[PDB]
RNA sequence: GUCUACGGCCAUACCACCCUGAACGCGCCCGAUCUCGUCUGAUCUCGGAAGCUAAGCAGGGUCGGGCCUGGUUAGUACUUGGAUGGGAGACCGCCUGGGAAUACCGGGUGCUGUAGGCUU
RNA sequence: ACGUCGCUUUUUGAUCCUUCGAUGUCGGCUCUUCCUAUCAUUGUGAAGCAGAAUUCACCAAGCGUUGGAUUGUUCACCCA
RNA sequence: GAGCAGAAGGGCAAAAGCUCGCUUGAUCUUGAUUUUCAGUACGAAUACAGACCGUGAAAGCGGGGCCUCACGAUCCUUCU
RNA sequence: GCUCUCGCAGACCCGAGCCACGCAGUUUUAUCCGGUAAAGCGAAUGAUUAGAGGUCUUGGGGCCGAAACGAUCUCAACCUAUUCUCAAACUUUAAAUGGGUAAGAAGCCCGGCUCGCUGGCGUGGAGCCGGGCGUGGAAUGCGAGUGCCUAGUGGGCCACUUUUGGUAAGCAGAACUGGCGCUGCGGGAUGAACCGAACGCCGGGUUAAGGCGCCCGAUGCCGACGCUCAUCAGACCCCAGAAAAGGUGUUGGUUGAUAUAGACAGCAGGACGGUGGCCAUGGAAGUCGGAAUCCGCUAAGGAGUGUGUAACAACUCACCUGCCGAAUCAACUAGCCCUGAAAAUGGAUGGCGCUGGAGCGUCGGGCCCAUACCCGGCCGUCGCCGGCAGUCGA
């Protein structure tokens, strides 16, 4: 699985009914992926860990985009995964402030890279949850719950060095 | 939940070109005649195509197309197999000489009996000479994985008509 | 390099089953073999005499001559690159009626029937197999229960 | 409901121990003149009909062993095809399809063909 | 110690890729340069470093590393 | 779990093993086929057919050894 | 070469259930075949660990039993139920991939005739003669069949994966597919085999693999998020150099513990009595050792954590308390970086160089160009066994 900006699509499955059992039970997962073809596979994926199913022998009944009930409001998420080291395999707890579901696990995913040089296939998302800002754990996260925050930005990098490419006046940092 | 009737037509285009294919897959490409890269052809879904397909998967993108793919790949690429000869679609006499018999005498019909597989799928797909589209237009992922895993090959539902709009 | 020995290699092609050994059950025998029908070549290894090469087990062929207690099969065998189609004596205990035929026959018999029934009922039937068509639109109940959410497990190191 | 003769599949039919068996039957059983075999009428062969279901046999039983069939193990192990995936390697993950076997836990414990009897 | 992980190509093997219309095959002598895995010398640290002597380790190859008996010897051994 | 001559593997229980009785299918012939294979030969083998026999009450079984190895052209000689 | 198949079509124009003999390095649907991977050893054959329970024994024996081991204590063997670990030349079970066959007109169904074979039989089997059945009895693709003459070759090598010998090898030997040989082109700086893609002579467009600081086409984007400082940094398949083990460098994560009943760290007080506990002894007093590991006063103190003495003494800890006032400690784990890390001419992420990146990981949008793809021109070959004798201005 690559990426891109990640969405999260609502995905239900079933087996296929048999004279066995006419009417199987119906699958949900949560699927954060690039679109709905990778988010089919995956909830494939998925299942056929957790039950005996597969894409052959089941049904995708529903696949939609969850869309963000607020994203006008900053929200502090922490996120439950599990990932494949070079060594062995561990759990983590990882807590992101965004105004989207989908963005924190964006999020979580390059940092994931950044951090750890895990990749998306050996990334494993298994929970995302909205917590309280008296309820998250990361001092990172934390140092922004202050009602009165309150910061200049110090060292302003010239960003614009090629237009002009050549000038006179050496450029100014502070602002 | 209303689960929608799997998709009874595909668009499948050879992705990979010529240079050591195993045999089998050699095979199955001659036999979805896709013997060039960027051909293109339609295949009527079942078990034995699917499973056809499944083999040639590296060397394929394929999906299910739109009336609107069907249309821009008729109308503009579209040619015949006249006579063993490749000739453009430029008269529904073309249509008519050929697949008259079918009931199919215009490119309406043609497209009708694509788009809705309908009972002479065999003959009127066999008629269309392979398309033979140009490279894509903006370029691909990656050619050499599977479109799941940010590549091009394998099965991408409807997104092969994004694929198609700049392959034509 | 390899010896060329007739039965080199088959110590467990040519073994009886486990707890299938001793005494030939008599139906065997007891089976009718004619000109023009299709019989798999095993190769049971209880009987020694009238026994095919290895070569041969697990092919399937045509009879083609009947004796007292063997039959002649003509059996394609690939040689390199052609297959040449081989004559063999087998003894009726190596071989038995191949069911791909059967059902065919049945099948054939049941088309036959069906086309002349039809044709007397007046409306049109579908003759022709046809490879396991894309699965119909349907409807899926929920039935007022909601679907069963599903979370992948954490890792934990078993032993 | 059963048995006898000949069987088909060859344990769901086998093995161990216990219980019941009406009527035919099958037996055990009685004897060695003939037929026929023995060291031995024990077996085999022959001629029987006083007794008996004790045994074989049939049916049933046993938190029985086995066998048969399911679940679990487990979408695990293994595996077709793919990548300019990871890793120093050893190896590992993913994509695309297929997919086991123990231990452990359930259910079952002969079906049947032809011919001929008994069973109010 | 039992184990275990490496490096080197100044040993000897392993292989047979180049060379059989030929790359002159041991040693010594002569001469230059390079390496460091440092014997000495410069500067240091450690000791079961009191001093003297010695041992371990670091930066380090600038400079030096000899005269002879025997032996074709490379090696070796002894005298100084 | 023994034995079946031998190496090993397969196979085999009122068997293919053991003990008896009778025997000489370990004989006379033509073809086809399998194995190695070039679909050549040799060797070995399978299924038949025609004789003449053996055994068994018979059904049958037997033209060597339970199966997989145990062997040999032209020319010349020798015998029938 | 030959034997065929589909058609060829309308002067222009205009189709007027059903669709070619046959074939296939493919799937599907049926039906067989197999003993590898895995698994198993409380299943057989071999190998193998440890306890447990037993009643017999040419077990040693075992203490007071010579006497009936009065007794019945121990160690063996043996048996029973379990337990650890295995097999290329073991196996109950047993995949994936794979091999065979079938998916009709040479078929199906009716009647009849022949036979010296077979025989209870008008039997069985085979052959033959008539008749009737077309919904042409899976998918997909393709035109097939057949003969003669025949050169070169018969040193191979490489790659993914499987795999044997060997410490290994740019070693030797197999399987499968592809390639190089015989092959140029874009990329890998360079390179027989790697990645992309195969090639007539050109124009335009677009891509692949790969890239876009400068060499050198293209990021001269106000690219996104982090990580990382190296006094040997790092920098892209094959690939051209590294390991175990370490780090209080930094970054994430797991688990546990302490704390406003006052943590942690510092500075500051106490750290006792039985008791120089017992046995070891030349001296071992809390501190060379062997077992013990208690009690009272307590806020608390080990009959002792370490230094020290010949032994004492004297310091010190863990233990409590004062001050101090709010969070703190520990063990793991894995990213980058560092240590581990030494060779010979001076030298190699290709070079210059690069550190708000020109490095590493995850991603976006643009953009660059191959002999590849699309459109067009031109050459030739092949195919249509294509058209034209109708010059028929009537
Ligand atoms: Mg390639
Ligand atoms: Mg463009
Ligand atoms: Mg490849
Ligand atoms: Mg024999
Ligand atoms: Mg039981
Ligand atoms: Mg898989
Ligand atoms: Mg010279
Ligand atoms: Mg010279
Ligand atoms: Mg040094
Ligand atoms: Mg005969
Ligand atoms: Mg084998
Ligand atoms: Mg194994
Ligand atoms: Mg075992
Ligand atoms: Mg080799
Ligand atoms: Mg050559
Ligand atoms: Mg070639
Ligand atoms: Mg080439
Ligand atoms: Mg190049
Ligand atoms: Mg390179
Ligand atoms: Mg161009
Ligand atoms: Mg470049
Ligand atoms: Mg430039
Ligand atoms: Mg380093």
């Amino acid at each position: 699985k690559a990426s891109g900006t990640l969405r999260e699509y609502k995905v239900v499955g079933r087996c296929l009914p048999t004279p066995k059992c006419h009417t199987p039970p119906l699958y949900r997962m949560r699927i954060f992926a690039p679109n709905h073809v990778v988010a089919k596979s995956r909830f494939w994926y998925f299942v056929s860990q957790l039950k005996k199913m597969k894409k052959s022998s089941g049904e995708i009944v529903y696949c939609g985009q969850v869309f963000e009930k607020s994203p006008l409001r900053v929200k502090n998420f922490g996120i439950w995964l599990r990932y494949d080291s070079r060594s062995g395999t561990h759990n983590m707890y990882r807590e992101y402030r965004d105004l989207t579901t989908a963005g924190a696990v964006t999020q979580c995913y390059r940092d994931m890279g950044a951090r750890h040089r895990a990749r998306a296939h050996s990334i494993q998302i298994m929970k995302v949850e909205e917590i309280a800002a008296s309820k998250c754990r990361r001092p990172a996260v934390k140092q922004f719950h202050d009602s009165k925050i309150k910061f200049p930005l110090p060292h302003r990098v010239l960003r614009r060095q090629h237009k002009p490419r050549f000038t006179t006046k050496r450029p100014n940092t502070f602002f | 939940f209303y689960v929608p009737a799997e998709p009874k037509l595909a668009f499948v285009i050879r992705i990979r070109g010529i240079n050591g294919v195993s045999p089998k897959v050699r095979k199955v490409l001659q036999l979805l005649r896709l013997r060039q890269i960027f051909n293109g052809t339609f295949v009527k879904l079942n078990k034995a195509s699917i499973n056809m397909l499944r083999i040639v998967e590296p060397y394929i993108a394929w999906g299910y197309p739109n009336l609107k793919s069907v249309n821009e790949l008729i109308y503009k690429r579209g040619y015949g197999k006249i006579n063993k000869k490749r000739i453009a679609l430029t008269d529904n006499a073309l249509i008519a000489r050929s697949l008259g018999k079918y009931g199919i005498i215009c490119m309406e019909d043609l497209i009708h009996e694509i788009y809705t597989v309908g009972k002479r799928f065999k003959e009127a797909n066999n008629f269309l000479w392979p398309f033979k589209l140009s490279s894509p237009r903006g370029g691909m992922k990656k050619k050499t994985t599977h479109f799941v895993e940010g590549g091009d090959a394998g099965n991408r539902e409807d997104q092969i008509n994004r694929l198609i709009r700049r392959m034509n | 390099t390899n010896t060329k020995g007739k039965r080199r290699g088959t110590r467990y092609m040519f073994s009886r089953p486990f707890r299938k050994h001793g005494v030939v059950p008599l139906a065997t025998y007891m089976r009718i073999y004619k000109k023009g029908d299709i019989v798999d070549i095993k190769g049971m290894g209880t009987v020694q005499k009238g026994m095919p090469h290895k070569c041969y087990h697990g092919k399937t062929g045509r009879v083609y001559n009947v004796t007292q207690h063997a039959v002649g099969i003509v059996v394609n065998k690939q040689v390199k690159g052609k297959i040449l189609a081989k004559r063999i004596n087998v003894r009726i205990e190596h071989i038995k009626h191949s069911k791909s035929r059967d059902s065919f026959l049945k099948r054939v018999k049941e088309n036959d029937q069906k086309k002349k029934e039809a044709k007397e009922k007046g409306t049109w039937v579908q003759l022709k197999r046809q490879p396991a068509p894309p699965r119909e639109a349907h409807f899926v109940r929920t039935n007022g229960k909601e679907p069963e959410l599903l979370e992948p497990i954490p890792y934990e190191f078993m032993a």
